[PDB]
RNA sequence: AAACUCCAUAUAUAUAAUUUUAAUUAUAUAUAAUUUUAUAUUAUUUAUUAAUAUAAAGAAAGGAAUUAAGACAAAUCAUAAU
């Protein structure tokens, strides 16, 4: 009727898609932190959703256990301890694993989340090297 | 997918039919989409993001954080003037409302006319035109209260239009002179 | 036919009983036995056509069919949820209901004719002209009556006929010189096209109050006067809605503009059954300039309305009398309006 | 397997409803008249089932349903961009960083390059012309790879309207500045603050024309360039404009269309989707959606028909109409008595009715600011010592 | 044939031509018949009387 | 032809004039149906009309103005008029209805119901303080292992085994039934009231007549009772130092 | 309301210079 | 002032290829309650009324943030600024 909606348009509008895991070997762990879930969120259905199209088999976003700093400090400049005020911060925590992906193909993901990285998160990457017992390093 | 070579072409630039492309033969056909409802990431309504609207994506050639021009390729160079006004009408006047005018702001006896036009259908012209206006006492009265003294401005006028119709009236305001002998003109128009 | 309208109303329900049975009893002991017949009945017979009509009315039915239709007369038969019983059994009770009707109707009237008989229904709604009223209906209507010698108002000394049983007596010949009077006043503004709103608080008024104001197309209040409602128009009354009518008293479904619809409307002519309770509307009709009428007992001040009409206000039969004549001289005067517009 | 076996079962079923041991029940047209009828009803609630499956497994829309209406679904959702300000706004500095001292270093830098952005704003011309660019507090955004800070600003005096066009031939004092601020090639201030940052820096001045659209601007305005008129006592004209700078706007009338907005928008999508699962489907038999995962209607064009980017996005846009503020002169602002004084001018509301009739939820900023509150303190000197112009606004 | 003559004459609502013979000509209903539930065994019945 | 400008309703001058003119309507129907006498047959055949609320009222008809003496009239009337026998009424009284008796009527799919796994258990959380308790119940005889433990070697205190017991002894089957409880957090009694609230929802899938029974007992409602937190200036939660008159 | 939209894929000189330091 | 809000409550839905296991978990979204009815008794602005009685259905019972205007020339020029 009107004008067509390819795939890529229409993929948008839906949660993003996923590759199975063929062997089941962890090449990456990201995990990203923020203050402000929302951001975080959304940062990751960026990351699934890249990961799809660059054939990443991603396990999604996995919430890990939230961290709650607190202060308490005195609500006057002078004398008056009888009246406190507590302040809490709050570290938001997502997990994203990549299995079963080549060395190459990763590092091109993490380049280009890195390229569009959101405001207030931060990522911490844990990689991982299968290695012979012995390597001729000469 | 749903369409593939079907007039596409007219209907996208052709800039973009590669990865139109590209999407076909990697996303496989009876894809079992799902909504998602934790988090939102498309926009409530439907836009095929081949148009960068004014006021709904970043201004090109204007510094903005997920930009993607170098800091040699910003075009924008004059700021004496609001970037990306507003879309449509250009205006957002709530319903029954309408933008500033003079309307009579020159003189006091205009709104005084339109109220009382408003409140009682006296003739605007006549009020405006044919009555004439006099403070007879403007002095500051005060009440004692449990804060403490309260001023409170009192005025007293006479409107009268030369030609036998007179009247008094009598105006109590707690901010200003002027919303005092307003009050008072109002009484007197009501009261000729 | 008939015998399927009188099938008991409620038959076959052996196949509803039937499709509740074979549900509770698990798969694994029935669904084997009939699926191991399968290769029994295919047999060498030709299917395609029946099997691709068959699927082809599944497909129309059960997978096609509409649960929720579209994008998004007279009543000659009276009684039509109604339905008949049987010949041999006894009437229903709506049968019953309505038989009595048609006797009500029909046979119950019969006997002797009532006359010279009072029916309060008949002031409100059929309400003598101005022109006939007698002292005798006025006395009948109780208008005579007053308060009692102890709470007289001496301003009233020119409307009393005497005393008597301890009440004072009104002169029902002034009642009925200032009804006269008062009469031709509404009916004036009820050809001039005006605004009459008549008001009456006391209990069991709003009847009369409503039909006077039907009936000569104004407006009514019983409930209580919001003070000011006519000082005070733009507060008390801007948020509701206006209309504009032609001559004849039509709706014209034209767009207003929201000033046009919050400023003022004024009454006309306001007519006040309880004056005595009601002392502010009177004060806001006076500052504001609206004529108004009253019925002025022996304890009220006649000063404050312009058209007075001597009489009792306590008694519901006295001011649905004089409501009434009020309301159809207005509306003899709506009557001569209409027909002056209606052909020139 | 197939149900030409099951039909001679259910038939038999039907010769037990009659009798155990009877040929057959009471057959209108052996058992096909109404028997049908009735199979087809079954069938058509299981249907009903499937299909009201479908389309709550299949709902997302905004917040803003009243409760009182019908047709609203049983889906909402108040994290709309266009109806609730992000959190990571709250704060200043957005960043977070794993190195807790990294951290900090960079809160101090963003507070240093702020006051320092405060203190190049002001700019002469002639000795004669002192030019004052009211700028609010910055908005500092570190990503991963680039350091952004955003800003609004409000000349003192923009050219008059009524001049001609004789300034696109000479650059202002105010676009110098921001020219000099992020277009130089190798002279930018952003070159500047990348050593202190070891990241791509950007600035962003947002222009304003009102300073009312703006807490910190508006009393920075007050307290620095107003002095004048406030100083002995406060003028009865400036007071007259301060409090008749916008008009008296119907909160209650606006809240209710935005909510009937809101309404009418979740009500014709869930008519879209209505007309898609029964319009359609023709063609496409069923079982196809397989809704036990899968819930795909149909084309995207008919799920959102009739909302473009030209209707929607303005008219759920949350926080756009100024209906409240407050403006407090306290210090010295008298020669006379000298003592402490205090003047309050309040106007408009500071409540969102929006909140109280709707789904939408209010969200305290900081836990302790409501969404729809801004307000801001500025101190300043006077040859009698500091006061202070405290404003608060109220944004429906 | 029948069937389909008898659906094709009618050019109204889909409820108004199926019209069962016990009322109810309107066949929207919620839920899988939840409100008569599932029968209890004489066993449950026993232990709760 | 002359034109001019009067107010929408009759009322337009009394209170509350939209509820006054919709109030005149149902009294002009009512009195043009005094006859017709009222359905005998009622509560089960009667106030089945759920009606609108207050806030439906005052949205359509009454505003800020709407009273609740004129709200319950107006449902009065309403009832008065429904409360017609159903096939002697007329479709002036059902039309003036419809947009009294409007609800919304979110149709159901939802029923979630609860059923044994392939072995025949039930399997039941429960909660208490900051414990919990998986409890997994199969029909047998009356043996207990709580984390794989002995009751009597788990719980020392007699009053946490006898709260394990108490839902069992409210339905007596306490010798029909064998539980296998795994609990994690809190304490002693924490854990021993997390098990039986487990106890006492699983119960309910073999027999879900008597659900009734267990919330009498009180075995089905959670306890929410936890500690408070400690508040600033405050020794303890609702405990602050010692009060000085000087 | 209508503006072009230039494209230009992401090639991995382009992503060069943001892959993991380690 | 109440609501809106945060910690708690229940349910669902979504993530974790259950070897960051605590799946008895974590946190994103939504729903729910500032609880509903039914007959009892005192009454009483008459039924349209509350206080109780408690058959029933519900998991449903808390906590803190917010402390207005005016004041006591209350404390603070030792948080900093004046
Ligand atoms: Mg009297
Ligand atoms: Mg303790
Ligand atoms: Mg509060
Ligand atoms: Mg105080
Ligand atoms: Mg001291
Ligand atoms: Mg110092």
């Amino acid at each position: 009727s009107t004008r067509p909606y390819p795939v890529n348009v229409e993929a948008v509008y839906y949660a993003p898609l996923k590759l199975p895991i063929k062997y089941g070997d962890l090449v990456a762990d990201i995990q990203l932190r923020s203050y402000d879930n929302e951001n975080l969120d959304f940062y990751s259905d960026f990351i699934l959703r890249t990961g799809y199209y660059l054939g990443i088999p991603l396990t999604g976003p996995k919430p890990l256990p939230t961290r709650r700093e607190r202060w308490t400090v005195i609500k006057s400049p002078f004398v008056h301890a009888k009246s406190k005020e507590n302040f809490e911060r709050h570290t938001h925590k997502r997990l994203i694993r990549a299995w079963d992906t080549n060395p190459e193909v990763l590092q091109m993901l993490i380049a280009y989340i890195t390229k569009h990285s959101m405001a207030g998160v931060g990522m911490k990457c844990n990689f991982f090297q299968r290695s012979e017992i012995s390597l001729d390093l000469g | 997918q749903h369409y593939d070579e079907s007039l596409l072409s007219r209907y996208y630039p052709e800039s973009l039919l590669k990865s139109i492309k590209l999407a076909q033969q990697t996303i496989p056909e009876d894809t079992k989409f799902r909504v998602s409802r934790n988090v939102e990431f498309a926009p409530p309504y439907l836009d095929d993001f081949t148009k960068i609207h004014p006021f709904w994506d970043y201004k090109p050639g204007m510094p903005h954080l997920h930009a993607q021009e170098e800091n040699n390729n910003f075009s924008i160079f004059r700021w004496d003037q609001v970037q990306q006004p507003l879309p449509g009408e250009g205006n957002i006047l709530p319903p029954g409302v309408s933008l500033p005018n003079d309307g009579g702001r020159k003189s006091k006896s205009a709104d005084v006319a339109a109220g009382l036009h408003k409140q009682t259908g006296v003739d605007p012209d006549y009020i405006t035109r044919k009555l004439t206006m006099k403070p007879l006492v403007m002095k500051r009265v005060s009440n004692q209260t449990g804060k403490g003294k309260i001023a409170s401005f009192y005025a007293l006028v006479v409107v009268g239009d030369k030609n036998g119709m007179v009247g008094l009236g009598e105006g109590k305001s707690r901010e200003e002179m002027s919303k005092a002998i307003f009050k008072a003109h109002w009484d007197a128009v009501r009261n000729l | 036919d008939e015998v399927m309208l009188l099938q008991q109303k409620l038959l076959y329900d052996e196949i509803r009983s039937e499709l509740k049975s074979l549900s509770q009893v698990p798969e694994d002991e029935i669904l084997p036995e009939l699926k191991k017949s399968l290769e029994q009945d295919k047999l060498s017979d030709k299917e395609q056509q029946l099997e691709a009509e068959l699927s082809d009315f599944f497909r129309n039915y059960a997978l096609l069919n509409k649960l929720f239709d579209s994008k998004t007369a007279t009543p000659t038969k009276p009684y039509p949820n109604l339905i008949p019983s049987a010949n041999d059994k006894p009437y229903s009770s709506q049968e019953l209901f309505l038989r009595q009707l048609n006797h009500s109707m029909r046979t119950a009237k019969l006997g002797a004719t009532i006359s010279k008989v009072y029916y309060p229904h008949k002031d409100i709604f059929y309400p003598p002209l101005p022109e006939n009223i007698t002292v005798e209906s006025l006395m009948s209507a109780g208008v005579h009556l007053g308060q009692s010698t102890s709470l007289w108002r001496s301003s009233t000394q020119s409307y009393i006929y005497g005393e008597y049983k301890g009440i004072h007596i009104i002169d029902l010949n002034q009642t009925l010189s200032y009804l006269k009077r008062a009469a031709k006043v509404v009916e004036g503004v009820s050809e001039s096209g005006g605004i009459i709103l008549f008001l009456g608080t006391r209990q069991g008024q709003k009847r009369g109050l409503e039909e006077a104001a039907k009936k000569t197309h104004g407006y009514y209040v019983s409930t209580r006067w919001i003070p000011g409602t006519l000082t005070n128009s733009t507060e008390i009354s801007g948020i509701w809605e206006k209309q504009e009518i032609d001559s004849n008293d039509n709706p014209t479904e034209r767009a207003l503009s929201p000033n046009e619809t919050s400023k003022q409307v004024k009454p006309d002519l306001l007519v006040v059954l309880n004056p005595t309770e009601n002392r502010n509307a009177l004060l806001e009709a006076i500052k504001s300039r609206v004529p108004t009428i009253a019925i002025i007992d022996t304890d009220s001040e006649p000063s404050l309305v312009t058209y007075p009409i001597p009489g009792n206000d306590d008694s519901l039969r006295s001011v649905n009398f004089l409501l009434g004549v009020l309301a159809r001289a207005g509306q003899r005067g709506l009557q001569n309006r209409l027909a002056r517009n209606n052909e020139k | 397997l197939k149900l030409l076996n099951m039909i001679l079962s259910m038939m038999n079923k039907t010769n037990n409803n009659n009798n155990i041991i009877i040929n057959n029940t009471l057959d209108s047209l052996m058992n096909k008249k109404l028997l049908l009828k009735n199979m087809l009803l079954d069938m058509n609630n299981k249907k009903m089932n499937n299909m009201k499956r479908m389309l709550n497994n299949n709902n997302m829309n905004p917040a803003g349903a009243n409760p009182v209406v019908h047709r609203i679904g049983p889906a909402g959702n108040i994290n709309n961009k266009l109806q609730h300000l992000n959190n990571m706004n709250n704060w200043n500095t957005q960043i977070y960083n794993y190195n807790k001292n990294m951290e900090i270093m960079n809160t101090m830098n963003d507070k240093l390059i702020n006051k320092l952005l405060y203190k190049m704003m002001t700019l002469k011309l002639n000795n004669m012309n002192i030019n004052k660019i009211i700028m609010s507090k910055t908005i500092n955004q570190h990503s991963l790879n680039k350091l952004n800070i955003k800003f609004y600003y409000y000349n003192n005096d923009i050219n008059n309207n009524n001049n001609n066009n004789n300034n696109n031939y000479y650059m202002n004092m105010m676009n110098k500045l921001m020219n000099i601020m992020n277009n130089n090639m190798n002279n930018n201030l952003c070159n500047i603050l990348s050593y202190y940052y070891k990241k791509k820096v950007t600035i962003e001045p947002i222009k304003l024309s009102y300073i009312y659209l703006n807490s910190d601007i508006f009393s920075k305005y007050i307290s620095l360039n107003d002095m004048d008129k406030y100083n002995n006592g406060i003028l009865t004209n400036y007071q007259r404009m301060l409090n008749n700078i916008m008009p008296k706007l119907n909160d209650h009338n606006i809240s209710m269309n935005y909510i009937n907005n809101i309404n009418n928008i979740n009500n014709n999508k869930y008519n879209n989707m209505i007309n898609l699962l029964n319009n359609n489907n023709n063609i496409n038999n069923n079982n196809n959606y397989n809704n036990n995962n899968n819930n795909y209607i149909g084309n995207i064009n008919n799920i959102y028909n009739n909302m473009t980017i030209d209707n929607i996005p303005m008219d759920i846009l949350m926080y756009k109409y100024l209906v409240g503020w407050s403006i407090k002169f306290k210090g010295r602002l008298s020669n006379n008595n000298g003592r402490t004084s205090t003047t309050n001018l309040l106007n408009g509301t500071f409540n969102n009715k929006k909140y109280l009739w709707s789904n939408i939820n209010n969200n305290y900023k900081l836990n302790y600011i409501p969404s729809n509150h801004n307000l801001y303190n500025n101190s300043n000197i006077n040859k009698n010592g500091k006061y202070n112009i405290k404003v608060k606004l109220n944004f429906i | 044939n029948e069937l389909r003559e008898e659906f094709s004459a009618k050019e109204y609502l889909p409820e108004t031509s199926l019209a069962p013979p016990g009322q109810s000509k309107v066949d929207l209903l919620q839920g899988s018949q939840a409100g008569s539930k599932i029968k209890p065994t004489a066993e449950q019945l026993a232990q709760w009387e | 032809l002359p034109r001019r400008i009067v107010p929408k309703l009759a009322t337009f001058y009394s209170a509350n004039p939209n509820h006054e003119d919709r109030i005149n309507r149902l009294e002009r129907l009512l009195r043009k149906y005094i006859k017709l006498p009222s359905q005998n047959n009622n509560e089960a055949q009667q106030t089945k009309a759920p009606w609108i609320s207050f806030d439906e009222y005052a949205l359509i008809g009454g505003g800020t103005k709407l009273k609740p003496t004129q709200y319950t009239q107006l449902l009065y009337m309403l009832n008065k008029l429904h409360n017609i026998d159903p096939q002697l009424t007329n479709d002036e009284i059902t039309s003036e209805l419809s947009q009294y008796y409007k609800k919304s009527s979110m149709l159901s799919n939802n029923i979630k119901i609860k059923t044994l796994d392939e072995f025949g258990r039930s399997i039941a959380v429960g909660k208490r303080k900051s414990s919990t308790a998986k409890v997994f119940v199969v029909r047998g005889t009356g043996e207990i292992l709580v984390n794989g433990r002995q009751l009597n070697d788990y719980f020392l205190k007699m009053k946490d085994r006898e709260s394990i017991m108490y839902p069992l002894q409210v339905i007596e089957s306490v010798g029909k039934y064998n539980i296998f409880a795994t609990t994690s957090g809190g304490g002693p009694t924490g854990q021993a009231e997390s098990i039986m609230h487990a106890i006492a929802k699983a119960l309910v899938v073999f027999n879900p007549l008597l659900k009734s029974r267990l919330h009498k007992a009180g075995v089905l409602t959670r306890d929410y009772r936890h500690v408070e937190r400690k508040k600033p200036g405050k020794k303890k939660a609702r405990k602050m130092p010692t009060w000085v008159k000087r | 309301v209508s503006s072009e939209y230039v494209l230009e894929e992401p090639t991995p000189l382009s992503l060069l210079e943001y892959t993991p330091q380690v």
